[PDB]
């Protein structure tokens, strides 16, 4: 539902089930939201101007793992967690509509949202983890659909 | 460009 349908899944559903699917980014920041998807793109082009040393800061790179439980990204280098989501708490994922290799998505704190910014290592993979976090809301969607008579 | 709502939300 207005989530990745079948034939855009990029993975085997298993990989989201029974494992997880799990991807290195840059990570940009994440910035408090009031609230379209203005609020991704207003976002996003403002996490970039943050990272805009100007030339750009030397921007974390993030393990992104995905499953139907979720999101979490950790630093790849220290390993430490940044954030761990429950996939009931994500509202939304999009692409920057200005820098394509660019992408976020939106949690539910509190009563307020986060939007999590990161620019991909390639636009190929900004698609693929767009798709990644879709199908993961759409088999999770079916996984709950199931459970209750 | 690419943007999915979660149905779960």
């Amino acid at each position: 539902t207005a989530s990745t349908p079948v034939q855009y899944w990029q993975h085997h559903p298993e990989k989201l089930i029974f494992q997880s699917c799990d991807y290195k980014a840059f990570y940009l920041g994440s910035m408090l939201i009031k609230e379209g998807t203005e609020s991704t793109q207003d976002a996003c082009a403002k996490m970039r101007a943050n990272c805009q040393k100007s030339q750009m800061k030397k921007v974390p790179t993030i393990i992104l793992s995905v499953s139907y439980k979720g999101v979490k990204f950790i630093d790849a280098a220290n390993k430490n967690i940044i954030a761990e989501h429950e996939i009931r708490n994500i509202s939304c994922a999009a692409q920057d509509p200005e820098d394509l290799s660019t992408f976020a998505y939106i949690t539910k704190d509190s009563n307020h949202h986060y939007c999590h910014v990161f620019t991909a290592f390639d636009v190929n993979l900004a698609y693929e983890i767009i798709l990644t976090l879709g199908q993961a809301f759409e088999v999770a969607y079916q996984l709950a659909l199931q459970a209750r008579k | 460009p690419l943007s999915f709502q979660n149905p779960l939300f």
